[PDB]
């Protein structure tokens, strides 16, 4: 309450924003990405995580076999989020920046009321009392044009700042649709790593996304080949990469080391061993022959 | 508690906040006289000529006097609409979670807290 | 270690949880042009009446900003049609979420 | 600096910008998309191109059985970029306008 | 003072445009250089490699 | 006596100047390590010179 300036309350209360965020979390945890495209279909949470692992190119048996470890890693990471936000004094600095620019604009506007604006005094009563009607009228007009220009400047700066806030809110809505309501394949959208999930949290005048991503950890060097020559035919892995530990040749999946015997099941044939540059000689197992002969 | 030589208080923006009464030395707060905008809430003139009025950011022990319904919302004082205890989708947004709409009550303008949707346990 | 036939393959993984913070709305403000410029000086009001319709278009601009803020919030957060509730039993395979 | 107007130098020098773009190229050429998601994992460049071909819906043998042709087409296209930038008025028109 | 104020306002509008362009360039660096994109015409005409 | 016109002009220009460095940072400083290309520049016949 100061000089005709007023602050309007937002339409949605913070309790309502938190209700929205709770509904989004419940939908994600109990139904996956299904509630964003239609009816919410329930699914056990480990099965949802297996779908997410499939979505980043890792086979779901990896999830089911490392379930407890993955759950523990997730729990530790969430605890660390809480700790990190309790500390690092300026982590919410973007929200504070918005608030501070808003407050500085208003205080500047109020303090511009006291400026003489080239006139004899900044008080209208004083200029009215201490001069005759015509001269006081000219002085008051000087004050008026000064204050009007200051107000016009304030409104233009608010328009520019609101355009920037609209860009940020458009980005936040895109991230709610694509990171929270789905699983994103876009790189570095939804955090660094391979996106698995996101969770929204409401903040004063803003949102916080917790992005759960998959990060490959412990690398090994292997020898690799593009194709394998068997019976004068070239074989390529249906999904995966040919690797060698020095003596034996396996086919693995590209994002997790899980070696397997090269079979006609996990390879496909194309052409002969003459055109591919770097094709190596190895045997491709055929399951049918030993289980047919025996 | 002014220091003995101090006469008037003043705020962050250099607006006079308190004074010392010169005759008898006590400290008096100065509060700006209540002001605010006045919003008119209507259903279309194609449905009714009824109206509700909102005095924004004003407690209405200070409103001088639609309808005799008088309600205190966090947005201000609402006159001419009755607050019901139901919840519906927001029709006309008043603020702070309060909306208004034209409904059978026969017809009148009601105010309510908006519903965010229908509960659903998966 | 680029060579012409060597590959690196990860044997483990880690689960990262990182944080992104986005502004959504700002404070909705309104200004009484008359009460700001003049302040119950009827001479000031009379003079100000002869500058045209600056006051109404400042009012319109600020109202547009104020309506846009609520739209910002609605289009970030009201992305669920229904209010979903989590089950009373909070076992989700060992994942905590509390 | 003329009349109270001054121009502040950028924090990153053009040599530093060149270093960053060179690191981005080295990562892409030697590891693929792996360095953008974690540690950089070396992969032979034809195998990375085969992965990219699977990415757009073509199989790996289409890469490996046309590897020399694909490499020649790429080399010619890059040389054409060089020439097309040497001689075209206002090719860099956006930067000039800025 | 008015001329200087107008200069600063034009600079703010131009800077907002440059910031949109630089946000797009950051998105393209992440999604076209650090990955392979499926978004049509986001990187170039054709299927991005 | 014109007020704080020229503190806010300076503040606005400083905000623009800081934003420019942020723009360049977000476009180019994405990679965490400085990767080097091998001395032997054979990449299967693709020429990156
Ligand atoms: C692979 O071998 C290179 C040396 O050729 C070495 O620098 C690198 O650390 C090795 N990678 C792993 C994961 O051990
Ligand atoms: C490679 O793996 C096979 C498993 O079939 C193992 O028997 C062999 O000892 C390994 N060779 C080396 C060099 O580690
Ligand atoms: C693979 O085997 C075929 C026939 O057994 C032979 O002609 C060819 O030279 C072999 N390749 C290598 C690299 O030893
Ligand atoms: C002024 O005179 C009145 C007489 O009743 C007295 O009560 C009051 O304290 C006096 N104030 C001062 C400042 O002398
Ligand atoms: C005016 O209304 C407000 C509620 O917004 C209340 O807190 C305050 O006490 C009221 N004033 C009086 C004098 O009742
Ligand atoms: C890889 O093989 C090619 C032959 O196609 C050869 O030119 C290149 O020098 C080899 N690289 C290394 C590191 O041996
Ligand atoms: C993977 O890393 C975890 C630590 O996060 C460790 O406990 C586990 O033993 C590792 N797995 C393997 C197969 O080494
Ligand atoms: C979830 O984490 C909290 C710590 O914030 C812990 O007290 C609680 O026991 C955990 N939940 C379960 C089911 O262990
Ligand atoms: C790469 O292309 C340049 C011409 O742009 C050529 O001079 C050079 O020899 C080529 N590199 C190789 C290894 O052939």
């Amino acid at each position: 309450k100061f000089n005709g300036l007023t602050v309007l309350p937002p339409l949605l209360t913070d309790e309502m924003i938190a209700q929205y965020t709770s509904a989004l979390l419940a939908g994600t945890i109990t139904s996956g990405w299904t509630f964003g495209a239609g009816p919410a279909l329930q699914i056990p949470f480990p099965m949802q995580m297996a779908y997410r692992f499939n979505g980043i190119g890792v086979t779901q048996n990896v999830l089911y076999e490392n379930q407890k470890l993955i759950a523990n890693q997730f729990n530790s990471a969430i605890g660390k989020i809480q700790d990190s936000l309790s500390s690092t004094p300026s982590a919410l600095g973007k929200l504070q920046d918005v608030v501070n620019h808003n407050a500085q604009a208003l205080n500047t506007l109020v303090k511009q009321l006291s400026s003489k604006f080239g006139a004899i005094s900044s008080v209208l009563n004083d200029i009215l009392s201490r001069l005759d009607p015509p001269e006081a009228e000219v002085q008051i007009d000087r004050l008026i044009t000064g204050r009007l220009q200051s107000l016009q400047t304030y409104v233009t700066q608010q328009l520019i700042r609101a355009a920037e806030i609209r860009a940020s809110a458009n980005l936040a809505a895109t991230k709610m649709s694509e990171c929270v309501l789905g699983q994103s394949k876009r790189v570095d959208f939804c955090g660094k790593g391979y996106h698995l999930m996101s969770f929204p949290q409401s903040a004063p005048h803003g949102v916080v996304f917790l992005h759960v991503t998959y990060v490959p950890a412990q690398e090994k060097n292997f020898t690799t080949a593009p194709a394998i020559c068997h019976d004068g035919k070239a074989h390529f892995p249906r999904e995966g990469v040919f690797v060698s530990n020095g003596t034996h040749w396996f086919v693995t999946q590209r994002n997790f080391y899980e070696p397997q015997i090269i079979t006609t099941d996990n390879t496909f044939v194309s052409g002969n061993c003459d055109v591919v540059i770097g094709i190596v000689n190895n045997t491709v197992y055929d399951p049918l022959q030993p289980e047919l002969d025996s | 508690k002014f220091l003995p030589f101090q006469q008037f208080g003043r705020d962050i923006a250099d607006t006079t906040d308190a004074v010392r009464d010169p005759q008898t030395l006590e400290i008096l707060d100065i509060t700006p006289c209540s002001f605010g905008g006045v919003s008119v809430i209507t259903p279309g003139t194609n449905t009714s000529n009824q109206v509700a009025v909102l005095y924004q950011g004003v407690n209405c022990t200070e409103v001088p006097v639609t309808g005799s319904n008088v309600f205190q919302t966090r947005a201000g004082c609402l006159i001419g609409a009755e607050y019901v205890n139901n919840s519906y989708e927001c029709d006309i947004p008043i603020g702070a979670g309060i909306c208004a709409s034209y409904q059978t009550q026969s017809q009148s303008i009601i105010a309510y807290t908006m519903s965010l949707g229908a509960e659903n346990s998966v | 270690a680029y060579s012409n036939n060597s590959i690196a393959i990860p044997t483990n993984f880690t689960i990262s949880v990182t944080t992104e913070i986005l502004p959504v709305s700002m404070t909705k403000t309104s200004v009484d042009c008359t009460m700001y410029i003049c302040g119950d000086s009827t001479e000031c009001s009379n003079l100000l009446l002869q500058y045209g319709s600056f006051c109404t278009q400042l009012k319109r601009a600020l109202t547009g900003i104020a309506v846009e803020q609520d739209k910002n919030t609605q289009e970030v957060f009201a992305q669920v049609k229904q209010i979903y509730k989590t089950p009373p039993i909070k076992y989700f395979g060992g994942f905590n979420f509390s």
